[PDB]
């Protein structure tokens, strides 16, 4: 009641758990116009502008603690920040603490993250390492949010090929199977985030504080609940969270050599440059295929060692058409 | 910002179907037909600006124009609830009156008649979007008036809007039902080359199939041709649910589409609903499980595409992202893969990576769900080609009969040959090689 | 607490068992009940938050018509020398103002506390650097606005007072060099200095208007409207009167009028005499100008006259003296624009150091009139500080 | 003292028109349509002194000068509720009622036999002003009687008050819908001229994209000219509105202007006002974000002037003040000149500086605004002169072809020759090159007659 821990954890899970995923969407398409600047260049400030409109024109503007609720735009990416947060538990969070932020420039969609403020006795509760984990959680959405704009910024370059005669779109029909590939590895990797991270880490997060005896009950609550939303969001397992970010990386340059493609193909050397091009986001989506297909093996073999029906499900999910499964074997 | 939709209504079916398409987003996103949001849309979760557009600081306004050649559709708009949801100057009717005569030529040329209004509508409707993706056009094949706006209206979209995506859907006339329209062989073919050319995506929305889903879904003996209008309007939905919903995927048409168009010239989607409920059936909420809308969905009598059974070719989905709401039990859904790997109900593409996305919403409290637990399948898939390739074979059929052009020889598109119908008929030919094609491994060289 | 609130109200408005708890809880209710009374006493005699409102009409430049007039009214007054200034005839300008405008349907009551107050009159000041609003405090509600606070309420006063004279004379220059231009259009020689003399004067009243704006909305109305809501809100007069030296306190220093920004006041105190600079350039350059395009207008007019009565319209020695006149006047001219752009150049230099100042001030009201004096960014091209203190500082608190 | 503005009323339409101006402006400072105060009018807080004056200790009577060449509307005023607002001496009806018969010189031949009561009136609206800023002349451009006689007063403003500013709110014919009125052009030329000439800052309403608006957002199938006038004259009240509303700056019309007005002769000012709402439409409150704002203030539907395509010039803004109406913080104002500044939608003078001044008022408790936050923009942009140089250049299209001149050969000013027009068209020129000069470092000489040359070559 004093501390509105209930409100604290709904705008949490509304903004840093990303449970309002239009409210994410929104804050994406806001800000995708300075996250194509360099990491350097990009206004931290214009992001967290961007999300704190997104939050209060989406159903977050619902979370009564909404107003505690800051964007915090992570030093790195979204790698860099797992590995952090894997780190936060371990002797290393010092060394990841003090740990240069990533030269990787992250977009500010890729860097955006949420922070809640929380009031004492709730500080208790909601410590620098879930605030930590929140925001890992959060970034990871937010850079596979960046690579699904990316993908449909390429797909809206593309969708002029479609007047092309096929002899014409002939190379770009190489780009666009690598901007159609991104795009399905970028969309899975939402799916997984929104119906596997955010539903249910909120649904954990509001049942443990639900079910808190003490503050220090509170506290524990809080501190399982934002484990659980870092190793949904595949924060907690660097490896996952490496292949996850050069897959990304590797399906936004694929995105932009389709977008180049498509639009030299619609202003059809421009049918080389095209297919050039083309070639090149083929390559692209090839390295990232190859690190969707590790992480796909690695969520393989955890269902395969605990007979889990419900990572079967996942997996037939995020491979429906067994594209990634072939991989994964190879 | 929302990805909003322009909608082009052509004709009198097609603008039927159109404003029962933005009824229906309305009711989905809580706007009442004034423009004016309902106080039950509580939920700010919704994207509005996808469907409708600010007209000023208060009034929404649906994206949607109104074009048709006989001014009769156009009256009829204007005159019903809808008349404030639609831009004024989105509508444009002929002064002459006369309509398309049924021919898809004379729709054409009206069309190019009314180009100016319509790409104004659709540059007022850009302009009020704050990142507008492109337009949908609801129209039917079948008619005159329909099918040539249509195809106009579908040119001067991808015209203004070049380097952005303009996902469809585009309902097909039926081709096995002897149509009283003639020229509707023409028609449908110049409706499916303006999808193939113009769309990235293309849900195909056979008014056969539709008469199916309500007989065996809807239970309606005798489909209204204002039932099959809210059919394609449903089918219309379905296709741009992740436009109109935004969620963590597939927040943008170009987004939604990109994993669904494999090749520029593979585009011809089919799309399949589950449970499909006639309006007046709303009274038994029907305890559907996931198994049963995902046989329905991938049955052909449930799909809003007419695909005959070929037993000989496996046609297949290019890619499918069904979006489900509600109790789904993990091991219901075990089952139901089960069943449908047994009974091989859905084949899928083998030539590039699908999956199905799944984003986790809220439902809107404004628009009433006929089931506990519903979905929308929004689907690529190869037999939407046998609805293509079945309207190409019969415009060719009637081209080289000349049936019906007399009513487009009136207008100046068609005055001298009847060549567009042929080259429609030869676009729609290819769209639907390459819908098949992409069911295959070979679809990387589709088009070759 | 409670004997000091008494002592306020009359000088200005278990125990067997725990005998240390047992009074403890009823020693500080009746403390709480005691300061409450003498709060309440302190409100109803001395009119506290009537002179809140005065002080927030006057001396915060709450009155904003008010404020507007005497500025008005002072600009041909006060670029005068202070020494011919006469202490009567200001507060007698003040009161003409007063009832030219809105400050006339003020309540007596409140009215009569607002003043001009003329400081010591020295040779070659200007009005602006003596002219202020003041708003007297005396018995309990000088505990709230103290000596220290009613010094800071002047300051803010008299500074909104000086930016806003120097804002009306150079808006006088520019409407008498655009009205002009409708003379002067048989004088299209001489109306390119007069369009210089409005740029300058333009470009000089938005510097001074955007400071005033700023002290009197951002500062000293903010603070005043804190101040009096703080004490609608006081449960006790030491309360009150904390609250309202924290109010003046952070009126004085958005309005740099703390010791803290003496800098930052004299930073603008300078933008603000090279503003009047540019004003009274502007405004001789338009009466130079105007002056002109009236000879030449009459000039005009006699020749067409004698032309219309049959003489020969001008004398060759009257001519010769006629082309000789204009050409004079085109000579001035692109002087007259040389010596406007000069003086336009130097004042948006001074006004750009002052702005960036501003900008790197700890004071909210002093980044918002460097935002104001750089709405266009013209400013924030010149001084860098404009542009960097909103970028800077969002970026770093993202990354924790 | 407060800077009065004198009102000119000009022809039936221009003095319907500053009627309903006078009418909005009494409801804002709460003055009843009989001039006296309310007595539930108890804020004190509003500047009447800015457009009205005082005739006795409670009665605000407006300093409005109505003139009309055609006794209906005249009748009309004194027959309404605002009958007593007007100096009934300051209301000039033509005994023929005849009007100026939609010709231009025939409303100047009008406005120079209401010359006497005309400037009679603004003498005495003046000599009631202790520090009178300037005349304010309210008249039509699309009829005959409204243009010439607006004309006039503006020039007569000029002559008797030259240290003094004189804002103008200039309406423009509405170019989507076809107007009766085939001299129109002539008249809108002339009234661009006196805008251009005698006026100090003159706020462009154009009529076209009132029209646009209520066609698009109305659902008006032909928005009628009486709704884009009522529009045209919202956009310039809320221009006006920190004139008229003192706050902390620009409380003052030579103060307002002052900003606005760059140089003498590019006083050619463009509004842009969002958000943009119709009176009607108070019914759906929309959760506007402040994204969809922006993104429909730059929409043109939204923006209540229609600028035309200029290609000759490189339109930049010259000044730019400000008029806030509503709760506005002064720094929010500014804050919004930035985000402006960054999205460069004016570009600024290079030689010296030049901001959009930002004044924080306090609304009108009485008056229900339909929109939660508005916003005036008034800037003064080179691309206001395309509408200018299209009536001048339409108006002598008309002149050469003599089209509808009968009406204006009638009167003394166009019985021997079109010369008006032609100077019209001269000083819409000159007024162009100023407003190009205006975007350049030699805004300096902006106005002298090198650079009309220098532009017109």
């Amino acid at each position: 009641e004093e501390k509105e821990l209930v409100a604290h954890l709904r705008s949490i899970k509304r903004y840093f758990l990303m449970d309002q995923g239009d409210f994410f969407v929104h804050f994406m398409d806001l800000a995708e116009e300075e996250l194509r600047k360099p990491v350097e260049d990009i206004t931290p400030p214009r992001l967290e502008a961007l999300l704190e409109l997104a939050l209060r024109m989406s159903t977050a503007n619902t979370d009564p603690f909404k107003d505690d609720l800051k964007i915090d735009l992570m030093p790195h990416d979204l790698i860099t920040q797992l590995l952090r947060v894997l780190a936060i538990e371990t002797k290393q969070e010092k060394a990841m603490a003090h740990a240069d932020p990533t030269e990787l420039a992250l977009s500010g969609l890729e860097a955006f993250s949420f922070d809640y403020i929380v009031k004492w006795p709730l500080s208790l509760i909601i410590n620098r390492k879930a605030l930590t984990r929140y925001q890992m959680l959060f970034r990871h959405m937010f850079y596979c949010k960046h690579v699904e704009r990316q993908l449909c910024s390429v797909w809206i370059s593309n969708k002029t090929a479609k007047q092309h005669s096929l002899h014409s779109a002939q190379w770009f029909a190489g780009a666009f199977t690598l901007r159609q590939r991104m795009l399905n590895f970028v969309q899975n990797i939402q799916y997984y985030m929104m119906f596997e991270v955010m539903e249910p880490t909120w649904h954990i997060l509001e049942k443990n504080l639900k079910s808190a005896s003490n503050i220090d009950d509170v506290l524990g609550h809080h501190t399982g609940f934002l484990d659980t939303c870092l190793k949904d969001c595949m924060l907690t397992n660097p490896e996952l969270l490496k292949v996850f970010s050069k897959l990304m990386s590797v399906c936004v340059m694929f995105t932009n050599c389709m977008q180049k493609f498509t639009q030299s193909m619609k202003l059809d050397d421009t049918v080389q440059l095209v297919s050039g091009f083309e070639a090149t986001i083929n390559k692209f989506d090839k390295n990232f295929s190859a690190h969707l297909l590790d992480l796909l093996a690695r969520l393989s073999i955890y269902s395969t060692s605990d007979c889990e029906h419900g990572m079967a499900s996942v997996i037939s999910r995020l491979d429906f058409n067994g594209f990634y499964t072939e991989r994964l074997e190879r | 910002m929302p990805r909003e939709i322009i909608t082009l209504q052509l004709g009198q079916c097609g603008n039927q179907i159109g404003f029962e398409f933005w009824k229906q987003l309305c009711a989905e996103h809580g706007i009442s037909p004034e423009g004016i949001v309902e106080e039950f849309a509580t939920e700010g979760t919704d994207r509005k600006d996808v469907f409708f557009y600010q007209a000023d600081d208060e009034h929404y306004i649906p994206r949607a124009v109104l074009l048709d050649l006989e001014p009769r559709v156009i009256h009829s708009i204007l005159n019903s609830p809808y008349a404030k949801l639609y831009n004024p100057e989105n509508i444009y009717l002929s002064e002459h009156g006369g309509g398309a005569g049924n021919n898809w030529a004379s729709g054409f040329s009206q069309g190019e008649k009314i180009h100016e209004d319509i790409f104004d509508i659709i540059d007022r409707e850009a302009d009020g979007s704050d990142s507008l993706e492109g337009f949908v056009l609801c129209h039917s094949i079948a008619g005159g008036t329909g099918s040539g706006l249509g195809s106009y209206l579908l040119e001067r979209l991808n015209d203004r809007y070049p380097k952005k995506l303009v996902q469809t859907y585009s309902v097909f006339p039926n081709q096995d039902e002897m149509s009283d329209v003639v020229v509707q062989p023409y028609n449908s073919l110049l409706t499916l080359k303006r999808l193939t050319q113009n769309a990235d995506c293309v849900v195909v929305l056979d008014n056969t199939a539709l008469n199916r889903i309500a007989t065996d879904r809807l239970h309606i003996q005798n489909p209204s041709f204002s039932q099959i209008n809210q059919l394609v309007s449903t089918i219309m939905s379905a296709s741009t649910t992740t436009l109109r919903y935004p969620g963590y995927m597939n927040n943008d048409l170009i987004g939604l589409i990109a994993s669904l168009i494999p090749t520029p010239r593979l585009h011809f989607l089919m799309t399949g609903y589950t449970p499909l409920t006639t309006d007046q059936s709303v009274a038994s909420v029907r305890k559907t499980t996931v198994l049963d809308v995902m046989r329905r969905l991938l049955q052909p009598k449930n799909v809003m595409v007419s695909t005959g059974r070929d037993r000989q070719t496996n046609h297949c989905y290019i890619a499918i992202l069904n979006i489900i709401q509600g109790e789904v039990d993990p091991t219901q859904v075990h089952k139901s893969l089960q069943r449908i790997r047994e009974r091989k109900l859905a084949n899928f593409i083998p030539w590039g990576p699908a999956s199905i996305q799944v984003a986790l919403s809220r439902k809107s409290p404004y628009l009433p769900s006929a089931h506990r637990v519903s979905g929308l399948m929004m689907a690529n898939h190869t037999s939407i080609s046998s609805l293509f390739e079945r309207t190409c074979r019969q415009y060719d059929k009637l081209r080289k009969r000349e049936a019906f052009l007399e009513q487009f020889r009136k207008e100046d598109m068609f005055k001298d040959n009847f060549d567009e119908m042929d080259t429609s008929r030869e676009i729609v030919q290819q769209l639907i090689d390459e819908y098949h094609a992409a069911t295959r491994p070979d679809y990387i060289s589709w088009g070759t | 607490l409670i004997g000091k609130s008494i002592n306020f109200l009359h000088q200005v408005c278990d125990l067997f068992t725990d005998l240390e708890n047992a009074f403890q809880g009823k020693i500080d209710a009746a403390y709480f009940e005691t300061s409450k009374y003498l709060l309440d006493v302190l409100n109803k005699k001395y009119s506290l938050l009537d002179h809140m409102q005065a002080m927030r009409r006057y001396l915060l430049l709450g009155q904003g018509d008010f404020i507007r007039h005497l500025m008005d009214l002072l600009k041909p007054e006060l670029v005068r020398p202070a020494t011919t200034l006469y202490q009567h005839n200001l507060t007698g300008i003040l009161e003409t103002a007063v009832r030219a405008t809105n400050a006339q349907f003020d309540s007596p009551e409140i009215l009569r506390r607002l003043d001009v107050r003329l400081l010591e009159v020295s040779p070659g000041d200007t009005g602006w650097d003596v002219f202020s609003l003041d708003y007297h405090v005396d018995g309990p509600i000088a505990t709230v606005f103290t000596r220290e606070c009613m010094s800071h309420y002047l300051r803010v006063f008299n500074f909104l007072w000086r930016a806003k004279r120097m804002e009306y004379i150079l808006t006088d220059i520019r409407k008498g060099h655009m009205c002009n231009a409708k003379l002067l259009r048989n004088m299209p020689e001489f109306s390119g200095v007069l369009h210089q003399c409005h740029i300058l004067a333009s470009e000089m009243v938005h510097f001074i208007h955007q400071m005033q704006y700023y002290i009197t909305f951002e500062v000293l109305e903010c603070s005043w409207d804190e101040l009096w809501n703080k004490v609608q809100q006081a449960q006790d007069l030491d309360h009150i009167i904390a609250a309202h030296e924290v109010f003046l306190d952070t009126i004085i220093s958005r309005c740099l009028l703390d010791s803290d920004s003496r800098a930052l006041l004299n930073q603008l105190r300078a933008v603000f005499d090279q503003i009047i600079e540019l004003q009274n350039a502007q405004d001789a350059i338009y009466r130079a100008a105007l002056e002109e395009l009236q000879r030449r207008l009459q000039f005009e007019e006699k020749k067409k006259q004698r032309e219309i009565e049959g003489q020969w319209g001008v004398t060759a020695a009257e001519e010769e003296e006629e082309n000789k006149r204009i050409g004079e006047f085109k000579e001035s001219i692109p002087k007259m624009c040389s010596q406007l752009r000069i003086l336009t150049h130097f004042y948006q230099g001074i006004v750009q150091q002052f702005l960036v100042l501003l900008t790197t001030s700890s004071d909210e009201s002093l980044r918002f009139l460097s935002f104001r004096l750089d709405f266009n960014e013209h400013y924030k091209a010149r001084e860098p500080r404009l542009r960097v203190s909103l970028g800077t500082r969002g970026r770093r608190s993202s990354h924790t």
